[PDB]
């Protein structure tokens, strides 16, 4: 449906009020069901009108003229719902033409650290709400971990490149606001073992299925055997996979032992039968000789001599009958023993080639989580699974940077300004920063509130890149320690000609060892110009950062030469290698749910800091230091849409604090 | 509720994780256990193969031809004397006694037991067969 689709596309249940809505409309959620339905329709219809045209501001008056009775009768209710949706960034977010030009009277002063997507989204909101906003950005560009390489006609993303499903995704609205050239990712992905030969379809499917079954198994291990702590430490996904694999190898050996034991049991039953026959044959042989002697006493004979012949005859035929039955049993046992000798259970759980192809699937998971599986929380690593958008994954053909650049239009952004210290007190805040080009140039920014969107990698840094005065409390620093911050890198290879399969967006390289499984394991064909992107994931990510570009590119060309032929792969005209762990403005790629962490740490990251009073005995201060970024949003961590959502959230929160709700 | 064909008992999980090198120890002892079961199959095969070589020839040099005899209702003196010896040797095994005489049914044997019980001291003869 329509109003129902608007709710779904805003990540809202269409037939129920949320906790956020309960908080701003306690009168309605505690009141009769009929008014709740009226509220829900007003909300869903306002969402719909905005979604049906996100290029222009949806104003309260516009909304009301489009509502029809009975819903447009309580204009206070409509105005409340519209203001709520606007304040929380569910309508009139991103880049839209403004009906009412922005009032010149600004209220409050906010410094935003970082002009990645979260920082930029917050800034746009806060400026829309009438506040004075300045962003401080250490790099010489916007976008942060949205970072597009551009040279000539070559365009390639060094950070985020995939828009997940558009259904429920706020990047859907943005894509109608910005010229993004979105293109579906065909998920067909051939694998080539290290010898350049393709993985036979038989094997590609067997091992992928086993991969999925090993994952279900770890989840069974987690949820049914409560295998979540081992030797006083939290169990990891990788560690649980080891246990599962060991048990499948154990079961194969158990099965072999059971099988050969059936053969032993049968062999021994046969041995016992043969001994019985050998003795019976001898008894029969001796008995025959007796019957022979007695029958050669020639007639006429007395009746005892006759009885001797006739009773030896009788005894002999009975023993022969006994022997014939034992020989029938012998052929049945030799049958059973020939069937067993032909039904051997499996020899191995996984051959070497199998385990290599399996490692490719593990490397693929290490890519998606940007971290080795030995660091992922077994209990929680997939905790954002229930929030996946619907629809095909897509790439940004003209470079994802078009989004942050578009968001930056109109904002006051100081590039080349590295924040060094954040000061927050009951009367306001001071942010101290230096010019990255000449660090002696120092800058002081005073403001009512600081929105920190520094990456979790930067917050983790010891000794710190950024000092908080007073220091962040332990509940926040402990969360910063526990959370995972991973790593993932890309190699951009620009050629003058296409030598790969043009109708295939992915293909895999199956590394020879587990250690190296993440090293150049996946190649992407995503762009108009002949460009391949190669991924370095898992344990390889961090190690390959200490290897020169020429060696990394060499390894790439070697792999591709093996798959496509040595004469088919020219030298690249341009190459770029990312090193995100080493990037001091990132210190990694994106967060992961580490063993020992959980979804609640993302909530802790999002919680603002409130200073103590200046004068003792003075009233409770308001919060002063806010946080956004992909590490601050429990349900959509580690994505662009999660960062954007986190900025929208904080801007509503800050505006509620400093403008009133 | 494990995936089909996956094997994951609580018992085994603890065995493979109770120790730092527990898993490899588990799979090692299973390997050696399979080696000693295969070793044992080799011995019994080779033992059975020697037994089969003794049964070469079956019992064919020793099987007598089977004669059918028309089952006659009348007892010659010779057939009575056979029966008494058959009783002496086989006891109440009416089938064996029939096979010795050749022309007397199991019922006729059993009836013989009663009719000549007195004249042939058949009770003495059964007692005689029981002493050995
Ligand atoms: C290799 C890679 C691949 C990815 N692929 C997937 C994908 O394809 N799709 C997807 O949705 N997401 C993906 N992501 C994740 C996504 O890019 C991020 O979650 C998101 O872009 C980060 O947004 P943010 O605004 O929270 O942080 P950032 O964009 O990191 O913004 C923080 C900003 O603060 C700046 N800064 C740092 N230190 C200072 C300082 N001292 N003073 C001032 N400024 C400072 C940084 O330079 C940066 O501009 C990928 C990320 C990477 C790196
Ligand atoms: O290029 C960087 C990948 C960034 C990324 C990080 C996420 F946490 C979630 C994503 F959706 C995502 O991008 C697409 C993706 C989805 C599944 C598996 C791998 C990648």
């Amino acid at each position: 449906s329509g109003v129902e689709g608007a709710a779904f596309q805003s990540r809202l249940p269409h037939d129920r009020m949320t906790s956020q809505e309960a908080a701003c409309f306690p009168d309605i959620i505690s009141g009769p069901q009929q008014t709740q339905k009226v509220f829900l329709f007003i909300r869903n219809r306002t969402l719909q009108l905005w979604l049906d045209n996100p290029k222009i501001q949806l104003t309260f008056e516009a909304t009301l003229q489009q509502l029809e009775a009975p819903y447009n009768s309580d204009t206070v209710l409509v105005h409340r719902v519209h203001s709520y949706l606007e304040r929380h960034g569910l309508i009139n977010f991103g880049i839209y033409k403004r009906i009412k030009p922005l009032p010149t009277k600004k209220t409050g002063k906010v410094i935003i650290i970082g002009s990645g997507v979260s920082g930029l989204a917050a800034a746009r909101q806060l400026q829309s709400f009438g506040m004075d906003v300045t962003l401080l950005e250490a790099r010489d560009r916007v976008g942060g971990r949205v970072a597009t390489f551009r040279k000539g006609n070559y365009v390639a993303d060094l950070g985020a490149m995939v828009v997940t499903g558009l259904g429920g995704n706020p990047m859907a609205v943005v894509s109608k606001q910005v010229n993004m050239e979105l293109a579906k990712i065909k998920q067909k992905c051939p694998l080539y073992e290290a010898n350049g030969q393709a993985v036979p379809k038989e094997k590609d499917e067997m091992v992928e299925q086993e991969f999925n079954r090993l994952l279900e198994a770890t989840s069974y291990l987690s949820h049914q055997l409560d295998f979540n702590v081992l030797n006083n430490k939290p169990v990891s996904l990788g560690q649980a996979l080891e246990v599962v694999i060991q048990l499948q190898e154990k079961h194969v050996k158990d099965e072999q032992i059971e099988h050969w034991k059936k053969i032993v049991k049968t062999q021994e039953e046969l041995k016992e039968l043969l001994n019985k026959m050998v003795n019976l044959k001898e008894k029969i042989k001796e008995l025959h000789q007796q019957y022979k002697e007695a029958s050669e006493v020639k007639p006429p004979r007395d009746i005892t001599a006759e009885f001797l012949v006739k009773s030896k005859h009788r005894d002999l035929t009975a023993l022969c009958k006994e022997y014939d039955e034992l020989a029938e049993t012998q052929g049945k046992l030799e049958e059973k023993l020939q069937e067993l000798e032909a039904n051997p259970p499996s020899d191995v759980y996984l051959s070497s080639r199998d385990r290599q192809i399996l490692d490719w699937h593990f490397a693929n998971l290490e890519f998606a989580n940007a971290t080795p599986l030995s660091t992922l929380s077994l209990k929680h690593w997939d905790q954002d699974d229930d929030f996946e958008f619907t629809g095909s994954h897509l790439t940004v053909r003209n470079g994802y940077s078009c989004v942050p650049v578009a968001l930056a239009e109109g904002l006051d952004i100081k590039l080349n300004t590295a924040v060094r210290q954040v000061r927050y007190t009951a009367s306001g805040c001071e942010v101290i920063a230096v010019n990255t080009r000449s660090t002696s140039q120092t800058f002081i920014y005073k403001c009512d509130a600081v929105l920190c969107t520094l990456p979790l990698g930067v917050l983790k840094q010891q000794p710190p890149a950024v000092q908080f005065v007073p220091p962040l409390p332990e509940w926040k620093t402990s969360a910063v320690q526990r959370m995972g911050f991973g790593n993932l890198n890309k190699v951009v290879l620009c050629f003058d000609r296409v030598f790969w399969d043009p109708s295939v967006n992915l293909f895999g390289h199956v590394g020879s060892t587990t250690a190296s499984r993440g090293e150049l394991f996946l190649f992407w064909n995503l762009y108009k110009a002949p460009i391949l992107l190669a991924l370095v994931a898992g344990e390889a990510a961090g190690i390959m950062e200490n290897i020169s570009d020429d060696v990394i590119v060499g390894r790439c060309l070697a792999i591709l030469k093996g798959i496509f032929g040595s004469s088919a792969v020219p030298q690249p005209k341009e190459t770029v290698v990312s090193r995100w762990r080493a990037d001091p403005w990132a210190r990694g790629s994106y967060s992961y749910v580490a063993a020992g962490s959980s979804g609640n740490d993302y909530d802790l990251m999002a919680q603002p800091i409130t200073p103590g009073p200046s004068i003792p005995g003075a009233p409770q201060p308001i919060p002063r230091l806010f946080f956004a970024g992909e590490h601050t949003i429990r349900n959509y961590p580690a994505t662009v849409h999660g960062a954007l959502l986190s900025g929208l959230r904080e801007a509503g929160r800050i505006a509620d604090q400093f403008l009133g709700a | 509720k494990p995936p089909k064909g996956m094997f994951l008992s609580q018992e085994d999980v603890e065995a493979v994780s109770a120790n730092a090198t527990a898993a490899t120890t588990v799979l090692r002892q299973l390997d050696m256990e399979l080696v000693s079961v295969k070793r044992q199959i080799q011995n019994i095969k080779q033992t059975n193969s020697a037994l089969k070589e003794k049964l070469d020839g079956g019992i064919e040099p020793y099987r007598l031809p089977e004669v059918i005899q028309k089952c006659n209702a009348r007892w010659t003196t010779e057939e009575q004397l056979l029966a008494v010896q058959a009783i002496r040797k086989y006891g109440r095994d009416f089938q064996a006694i029939s096979d010795v005489i050749g022309n007397k049914s199991v019922v006729q044997v059993k009836n013989f037991f009663v009719n000549y019980r007195r004249r042939f001291n058949i009770d003495e003869v059964l007692q005689e067969w029981e002493a050995e």
